[PDB]
């Protein structure tokens, strides 16, 4: 896993931000939207094509311009942020220091552990957590179903 | 008897049939380099060359 | 009087609940520019079983093996355009930005509005009397039962109600006797619950409205119709002339009357058995399409939406108890000419709805507007040479009925 | 004009749903005391004694 | 301020506009060329058929 | 015989006098194939090798 | 001779048997199952309505 950094093109009719959030960083915020263009061959190389192309509505250009181009479609992504209930597991396996709490994430059998390097010990703890969740939308419905991303 | 003519589907294809053509001899063998970007409908509709 | 605020004042709005409940999944992605102007769907097949104590019989009458089909076209053009002098229409007025909130609403309104129609003329079951409105809780449970004594599974139900019907129903909530939390909500907000009687329950101030079409004489067929399924297995349509109308009257059945057909009785589509209301059986209902007039001697031919297959040759695709013959006596539901809203109540596979996507126009400056889920294609163009500016909004619907019988108008009865 | 030969007519691979019925009566009779009860020897009919 | 291109055929170029009419909704185009001829000397040419 | 592409640039207000010329354009694609990747392990000198 | 198969459905058996004719090019199948009843004592059930 690698953590990149991306540019945005278009900021002033692409990023919108909640409405409430009033700070510089925009630190209080609940929701965001990333609208960008694409191409209706694209469209259909991803996606689908059996549903056709609904897009957004922004209704800001036009504005003294020559339009030529009606192959360009308008795709939003949307992040969410949520409260979410999850369950802490702590490894108090002796050797190679004891206190270690970890999330349910990991599994003992969905990462090869096998009890080698951790003992159950205490695993009921529940903790309410903030998490964050990305999804793909346009203006008929959900082109990729809501997945987390790894941070806060 | 089995009626199920509406099981199927009438198809064309995307496939053109070839056509018929032609020679192009007399515009390549005469001369166009004279006359070549040399009369505007603008300044006019002729252009005159002089003889030896 | 001259300095005018630059908010416009709000107005009157409509809800939108039928384009959302109906099926936007089958077609969609299917009328392109290969199909051409209309598209096609398979239809399910049936079986009949033979009755013999001998099993060396390799011998003998065997079923036969036909195929239906389902047809969806597009529709009209709906368009509204408008034009402008520039000087005053640029005067203080934002260039068709306060035309811009209004017209996207029109058209979906126009939009549903249609559907409606085409629903309520396509639709083949009917329920209680005309005249009597939703009063009770029987009136609403009878759509959900019906619907499935008939048989069908496949899908989700759904029922839609005028505003003033909800309200005497929440009235009626609100003298139950045991429910804490269904009581308080009645009393508080009049918001009946969403499962009503096992069915979707939704209230939509837009409904379309009737008028029934004068109407009166004792009616019997003349001829004889032919319904097999040869020749209803692509439409389930059939036409039909009666006799004994009156002598010779304009718009004598109006397209969305309902005929009842005494003597023959549904049928329980996979047990090919009839249908028993409690006290008495079901009879047979149709929809007229189109408005039909009656020529002297009271000779009337109507054609219908919904066929009573009877068909002999090929028994498994039944679906009314007798077949309908000559001198066979109809009636007609509803009083002589009274205008009326009628409530829906269908199954999720009984209408589609389709947008075609629509091109730009060559050298001619336009945009995409979008508005509850629906794409408005808009041009700007300057034809004139009087100050005169043109600007026009498009859009292309497309329908499909796919079988008449899981769906119609249901009333109260008394 | 008279573009029709372009375009095909094509009927999609898609069945539209059915009506269906119900069994309760199947699961509720009793069939544990018939249960190959009847044989290539018994033959036709088998019989059970009353009390 | 009407949508144009240019296309190639056997060294000849061909100007191609594409517009349409909005109020009749249709849509069309066509394609344009301007031939020019000249005649030097009539005595450096002509047509010869076989002698018997 | 020969048949050229257009790119509809010149000739805009210029001379043009020799219709010699052939326009030629090369194509790049990118694509993402499946492939076998083989592994030689020799101990010799080595071993891990793909 | 005949190549046949047996299915489950609803905890209920069916047969089928598949074969063809041979001078008419025709493919033929049958289903198969046999029912079996009894009425053990006619005083023990029945039919039940309403009354007022």
């Amino acid at each position: 896993q690698r953590i990149a950094i991306e540019p945005i093109y278009d900021p002033s009719r692409s990023v919108w931000f909640d409405p409430d959030a009033k700070k510089y960083d925009k630190s209080d915020a609940l929701w965001a939207f990333c609208m960008y263009s694409l191409s209706p061959e694209k469209y259909e190389a991803e996606y689908g094509k059996k549903p056709p192309t609904s897009l957004d509505v922004t209704s800001m250009t036009s504005w003294e311009y020559n339009w030529f181009g009606a192959d360009v479609i308008y795709i939003a992504k949307y992040y969410e942020v949520r409260k979410e209930s999850v369950d802490v597991i702590s490894y108090r396996h002796p050797i190679t220091g004891e206190i270690a709490t970890y999330d349910s994430d990991q599994v003992e059998d969905i990462e090869d552990e096998l009890a080698i390097a951790g003992f159950h010990e205490v695993a009921r703890r529940s903790v309410k957590r903030r998490r964050v969740y990305v999804s793909v939308v346009d203006g008929d419905g959900f082109l990729e179903k809501p997945r987390r991303i790894p941070g806060e | 008897p089995n009626n199920l003519d509406s099981n199927v589907s009438q198809i064309v294809l995307k496939k053109f049939l070839p056509g018929f053509m032609s020679d192009l001899v007399l515009a390549k063998t005469v001369d166009r380099q004279l006359l070549a970007g040399e009369i505007n409908s603008s300044t006019g509709d002729s252009v005159s060359f002089k003889r030896p | 009087s001259q300095i005018v605020l630059k908010k416009f004042l709000p107005g009157f709005m409509s809800d939108l609940v039928l384009a959302k409940t109906v099926d936007r999944q089958l077609l969609a992605g299917e009328i392109n520019s290969s199909t051409g102007d209309s598209v096609s769907f398979k239809r399910p097949h049936q079986f009949s079983s033979l009755r013999t104590p001998t099993g060396d019989i390799s011998g003998q009458n065997k079923n036969n093996l036909i195929s239906g089909k389902a047809t969806g076209r597009v529709g009209n053009y709906i368009t509204v355009a408008v034009e402008y002098q520039q000087l005053e229409e640029a005067i203080k007025l934002n260039q068709l930005e306060e035309i811009l909130a209004p017209v996207r609403q029109r058209i979906v309104t126009d939009l549903e509005t249609e559907l409606a129609h085409f629903m309520m003329n396509n639709g083949a079951l009917s329920l209680g009397s005309p005249n009597t409105p939703i009063t009770k809780w029987s009136d609403v449970a009878q759509t959900a039962s019906f619907l499935k004594d008939l048989g069908v599974n496949e899908g989700e139900n759904y029922a839609v109600m005028d505003p003033w019907s909800a309200q005497r129903l929440a009235d009626a909530q609100t003298g139950l006797h045991a429910s804490d939390q269904l009581v308080r909500t009645a009393w508080e907000n009049a918001q009946i619950p969403t499962n009503f009687g096992g069915i979707r329950a939704l209230m939509s101030n837009g409904l379309a409205s009737r008028t029934q079409g004068a109407f009166g004489g004792t009616l019997t067929v003349k001829t004889q119709p032919t319904v097999t399924y040869n020749a209803v297995k692509d439409s389930y349509q059939f036409t039909v002339t009666l006799t004994g109308a009156t002598a010779s009257v304009t718009g004598f059945l109006k397209a969305g009357d309902q005929v009842k057909f005494t003597n023959t009785y549904w049928l329980q589509q996979q047990t090919k058995q009839a249908l028993y209301n409690g006290a008495t059986p079901i009879s047979f209902t149709a929809t007229v399409t189109a408005d039909a007039n009656s020529d002297s001697g009271g000779d009337v031919t109507v054609t219908l939406s919904g066929v009573p297959i009877y068909d002999t040759t090929n028994p498994q695709y039944n679906s009314v108890s007798r077949q309908v013959e000559a001198g066979d006596a109809v009636s007609v539901v509803g009083t002589a000419s009274q205008t009326m809203k009628p409530n829906l109540f269908y199954n999720k596979f009984f209408c589609g709805l389709g947008s075609i996507p629509l091109p730009k126009l060559h050298s001619i400056d336009s945009a995409v507007a979008t508005y509850e889920g629906f794409s408005i294609r808009v041009h700007k163009y300057a034809d004139g040479d009087a100050n005169v500016q043109k600007m026009r909004f498009d859009l292309l619907p497309a329908y499909v009925c796919f079988n008449p019988h899981m769906g119609g108008q249901f009333f109260g009865n008394p």
